[PDB]
RNA sequence: GGUCAAGAUGGUAAGGGCCCACGGUGGAUGCCUCGGCACCCGAGCCGAUGAAGGACGUGGCUACCUGCGAUAAGCCAGGGG
RNA sequence: ACCGUGAGGGAAAGGUGAAAAGAACCCCGGGAGGGGAGUGAAAUAGAGCCUGAAACCGUGGGCUUACAAGCAGUCACGGCC
RNA sequence: GCGAAUGCCGGCAUGAGUAACGAUAAAGAGGGUGAGAAUCCCUCUCGCCGUAAGCCCAAGGGUUCCUACGCAAUGGUCGUCAGCGUAGGGUUAGGCGGGACCUAAGGUGAAGCCGAAAGGCGUAGCCGAAGGGCAGCCGGUUAAUAUUCCGGCCCUUCCCGC
RNA sequence: GGACCCGGUGAAAUUGAACUGGCCGUGAAGAUGCGGCCUACCCGUGGCAGGACGAAAAGACCCCGUGGAGCUUUACUGCAG
RNA sequence: CACCCGGUGGAUGGGCCGGGGGUGUAAGCGCCGCGAGGCGUUGAGCCGACCGGUCCCAAUCGUCCGAGGUCUUGACC
């Protein structure tokens, strides 16, 4: 069927992860957002 | 004169209902053989709040045999809302309709 | 079909072993003439007779036992070599009205 | 796919009504072949045994 | 006392409609608080002597909440008790 | 908590009592749950257990129902209660 | 100050004890346990696979795995059964796989190069894999592990001495 | 193989409300509910589609808002090059 | 569902049994040919509801409900 949804460690992973949105302007941004603004956890830590 | 009972008792209340609705008002001894040998679930149960009616009277509320129901009823509640196949999108649950199970056993 | 047989198959053979069992109404009401009539066979009993009975049971034990066996302490009547019962009670969540049958001894 | 379904509230009076035509009957039973008791009118059972042969337990 | 002939009212409810009494189911409601909201006076910087924020972590006996973190419900010193 | 891969979205749910004294024991029962005793000012205050309304499902009773039309009904006259 | 906005939120009735049991690869019998078993356990007939409805390596999911207790709800019926509850316990490697080695794409990126700022590019070097490379195998052994635990047989790299 | 009879479980959109017959007439001009009339007991289950202008969706075809969004050239202007 | 006939003083199911109908001479042994087979026994064998016997089998035993005879007038015994 391929919904969309097969994760990839290895993937999903590396593409999103703490760092990068680090490494980012934009990913920082937001992320200190939720950080603060919300709470949570974070990606990564998914 | 006594009674038996009991509620968060899964089943369906209606059906339950046809259950007395027989024995209903009527010797003791005697409609339990209705539910002892009659058929449709329920019976077990509704025998059963027979027995510990039997019993509290004699017990602790007294005149064996002489008695019999002069009244029995059962009411629904607490529900047991159950969810089903999203409209293969959104919800659709039933309710098992919890239900309660009263029932009187007076001397003849 | 193919499964009407199987049954009486399967019947036919526990059942022998026994000389009785517990299937429904119906079921038992036929597992009977069958069976029954198989009997009858045990009764010519012989090559061709016990070529046939086994035909159908498969399995020399039985077959035997009953051609032997059994046949004899019927060899006299006239079939009905079975008394099928009813029964007092019921199968659950079903309610079917289930019975047993005998080599009416 | 609904091209059908009901048009106006089933009206309870009514609605019961339908399923007023309902009702159970007492099983027929009668009482032990020598068994004493009441069996299912026609069987041994719990109680019986007999019939007119031992066929069963206890 | 019987028979025919006619003539008109009643009881019987499977369930049902209204009224009454007693439950059940459901939580409106009133009053209430360890919480907000709002405005005014106080205050006004943290950071590598690796912050803010998490990670996995100890309680004798365990998920959570907590306070710490390895010298983990705490180790020193002084004031209050 | 939960749907979203993500950025993000984002709920519901408070109330026994003066304090537990939170129901030892005996009963039908596989139990839950129901019958007594005991706390008690009251437990139809009893463990999601203050107030706990309606809708809606029950159990009995009064009246009423089988040549009859309209949600409704409201005006008249009659019998049962 | 509310029927009333296909209104929002919550409950609650409808149709309705009719519609559905997720492939027409079927079962049935005897015994056993249990308060209670068409739906559990043993056993004997029977049907369906069989290129699968086989074992295996991966990826994904992470205790779901075993064992003793238990069924309130989840199991579209039961249910003493469970891939459900609580409790205890289980998966060990110099040589198998990943790293302690290598780079293409690509990504980073001291120097260098250009942006209003955030930034862009980017050498060498580094990151980067079932591509390269690398030293073992067969049997036994529990409720679960196993090329790791047993044992029998086969080896590799580093170090000190001569 | 469902459907039907049994037992176990047990939804779903739409619906003001309703005990909802035909006629020929009518009204906003295609009425079970309004008029006259004729048939007309009370309920149900297995069905058969016609009417309840049945369900789905605030017509996509229409026009109307000096609504919007895409492509076009000797439309207006303006920028990139 | 209602509807019809029967409920062991029964023939109602099945069973058996004769009878029909139906498939084309069976299982075995036999005798011919190296074999394949054939020819025989043998119109055999086997037979699902069709016509009818016989209490082998199985409709045992049991319950429940059910009338009484509403008011007036008159016509006759």
């Amino acid at each position: 069927m391929k919904r969309t949804y097969q994760p990839n460690n290895r993937k999903r992973a590396k593409t999103h992860g703490f760092r990068a949105r680090m490494k980012t302007k934009s990913g920082r941004n937001i992320l200190a957002r939720r950080r603060a603004k919300g709470r949570h956890q974070l990606t990564v830590s998914d | 004169e006594a009674k038996a009972i009991a509620r968060y008792v899964r089943i369906s209340p209606r059906k339950v209902r046809l259950v007395v609705d027989l024995i209903r008002g009527k010797s003791l001894e005697e409609a339990r053989n209705i539910l002892r040998y009659t058929n449709k679930r329920g019976a077990y149960f509704v025998a059963k709040v027979l027995e510990s009616a039997a019993a509290n009277a004699v017990n602790n509320h007294d005149l064996e045999d002489r008695l019999y129901v002069k009244a029995a009823y059962v009411d629904e509640g607490p529900a047991l809302k159950r969810v089903l196949p999203r409209a293969r999108g959104r919800a659709d649950i039933i309710k098992k309709r919890t239900s309660h199970i009263t029932v009187i056993l007076g001397e003849k | 079909s193919s499964h009407r047989l199987a049954l009486y198959r399967n019947q036919a053979k526990s059942l022998l072993t026994h000389g009785r069992i517990t299937t429904t109404v119906p079921k038992a009401k036929e597992l009977r003439g069958f069976v029954d009539h198989l009997i009858h066979l045990a009764k010519r009993g012989d090559l061709h007779a016990r070529r046939l009975v086994l035909r159908d049971l498969q399995d020399v034990k039985l077959v035997r036992k009953l051609f032997d066996e059994i046949a004899p302490r019927y060899r006299d009547r006239q079939g009905g070599y079975t008394r099928v019962l009813k029964l007092a009670e019921r199968r659950r969540g079903d309610g079917a009205p289930l019975a047993l049958v005998e080599l009416v001894e | 796919a609904k091209h059908p379904v009901p048009k106006k509230k089933t009206s309870k009076s009514k609605r019961d009504m339908r399923r007023s035509h309902h009702a159970l009957t007492a099983p027929n039973l009668t009482e032990c072949p020598q068994c004493h008791g009441k069996k299912l009118s026609h069987h041994i059972c719990p109680n019986c045994g007999y019939y007119d042969g031992r066929q069963v337990l206890a």
